[PDB]
RNA sequence: AACGAGACUCUGGCAUGCUAACUAGUUACGCGACCCCCGAGCGGUCGGCGUCCCCCAACUUCUUAGAGGGACAAGUGGCGU
């Protein structure tokens, strides 16, 4: 079967990634979020010397940033911020040209709808909130919300069935219909809170996790529960490959990868070792990202850089 | 200099942990946070300095016990350390030997019949 | 268990992020005016100098001052019953 190998490195930060964003639309460029207050532009290459260099870094934002995300057409990406305020950025210029304000905390999570007309987020101030591109906010959710932070917020990527997904620290997974603006249902099993969610690419499943250290999955249109998988110690995030049937986790200092068709592990990533005197040893992974050709994988970590694996045979 | 934290800081902090221990870990930013929910504190420098030793604990807390503060997932280990433990599966068995002064003590207690036996040094150990 | 200590109150150093100013300014131009040709090049569109003057232009970097943010011995290496 299928197995990783190491890449290269990225070094132009001076706090822990938060998160990488990527397209099809621009194989050349990543884009990744971070503790230093700053968003970076990367411009990769194919070069023996090292894998990129910081292009451009977008500076607006008075607190850490926590979500990063880009649109369709690759013009634009939408950012997050421990501040309390949401920003749109032009990626020509590097400059923003909406700000998004009423939260009245801290911002955990936001995403783009699939046909990017409609923007939603996610906040320790307890409430799930609906904007229009044009800055103005549509719906809240208040009463019928989590009872706690809420840790995230995704869209399934299919049209025919028009709903979001949610986990928060109350440890429940829920579902909401987006035109109706209600809940549609929960479901319970996790002993932790959570840290994420996340929507197979055919618009089928969840996955979910968090202190736990169990991936659970979940059906997005049958209603119901599918088998668990150990994790490990924690779960930090989750993503689904763009062209294999396979599940792949961030936890702790190591990063792994289930095939889902006889619910096996294929391989585990680990760190060469600093010899450390304290336990916690290595460095955190925190996000992950599969590029658009689905060969090769982006790593965030708690050391200030991002690490680069491809597949091989 | 001085960096030496007053009980205010200290009981503060170990009644937090005996409460919340399930919603705590090791970044400090994430604990100035949980310790401002969960607590009434006057002051922002007061609050920065109770998640800093609670910080601190949480780090001794993945080694070890602390005298002053307990949590289910500690008590329930000592509860397994208490009743039996999978060490043996009979006592250590009663054949064992006697001393011949041992041997006529048992004599005049109508007992013996189940030990070996053998004598001591010609004099006393100097 | 109580008072003193510490916390507490005022103050200094940071924010191209927020709120918003004809009793505070900047930039720019519809432009208008004086002086110099030193300037690719003319006595010019274009250059230089301004506490010289309007804006029914745009804005908040510099000034004012309200709300929040930030630092914890928090991170790494030694020494410590």
């Amino acid at each position: 079967t299928e197995q990783m190998t190491l890449r290269g490195t990225l070094k132009g930060h001076n706090g822990w990634v938060t998160q990488i964003a990527t397209t099809p639309q621009f194989p050349d460029m990543i884009l990744s979020a971070s503790r230093d207050k700053t968003i970076i532009m990367w411009k990769l290459t194919r070069d023996e010397t090292n894998y990129g260099i910081p292009q451009r870094a977008l500076r607006g934002h008075s607190h850490f940033v926590s979500d990063v995300v880009i649109s369709s057409d690759g013009q634009f990406a939408l950012s997050g911020s421990w501040d309390g305020t949401l920003r749109l950025w032009d990626l020509t210029t590097g400059t923003t040209t909406r700000r998004f304000v009423g939260h009245t905390k801290d911002v955990l999570s936001v995403a783009f709808s699939s046909d990017n007309r409609q923007i939603v987020s996610g906040s320790r101030d307890k409430t799930i909130k609906l904007w229009n591109t044009l800055g103005v906010c549509k719906y809240t959710v208040q009463d019928e919300s989590h009872s706690e932070w809420v840790s995230c917020v995704r869209f399934s990527p299919n049209s025919s069935n028009p709903i979001i997904v949610s986990c928060g620290w109350d440890k429940l997974v829920k579902v909401w219909n987006l035109a109706n603006c209600k809940l549609k249902t929960n479901h319970i099993g996790h002993t932790g809170y959570l840290n994420t969610v996340t929507v197979s690419p055919d618009g089928s499943l969840c996955a979910s996790g968090g202190k736990d250290g169990q991936a659970m999955l979940w059906d997005l249109n049958e209603g119901k529960h599918l088998y668990t998988l150990d994790g490990g110690d924690i779960i930090n995030a989750l993503c689904f490959s763009p062209n294999r049937y396979w599940l792949c986790a961030a936890t702790g200092p190591s990063i792994k990868i289930w095939d889902l068709e006889g619910k096996i592990i294929v391989d585990e990533l680990k760190q060469e070792v600093i010899s450390t005197s304290s336990k916690a040893e290595p460095p955190q992974c925190t996000s992950l990202a599969w590029s658009a050709d689905g060969q090769t994988l982006f790593a965030g970590y708690t050391d200030n850089l991002v690490r680069v694996w491809q597949v091989t045979i | 200099m001085g960096r030496v934290r007053t009980k205010t800081v200290k009981k503060a902090a170990r009644v937090i942990i005996e409460k919340y221990y399930t919603r705590l870990g090791n970044d400090f930013h994430t604990n100035k946070r949980v310790c401002e929910e969960i607590a009434i504190i006057p002051s922002k420098k007061l609050r920065n300095k109770i998640a800093g030793y609670v910080t601190h604990l949480m780090k001794r807390i993945q080694r070890g016990p602390v005298r002053g503060i307990s949590i289910k997932l500690q008590e329930e280990e000592r509860e397994r350390r208490d009743n039996y433990v999978p060490e043996v599966s009979a006592l250590d068995q009663e054949i064992i030997e006697v001393d011949p002064d041992t041997k006529e003590m048992l004599k005049l207690l109508d007992f013996g019949s189940l030990s070996n036996l053998q004598v001591t040094q010609p004099t006393v150990g100097m």
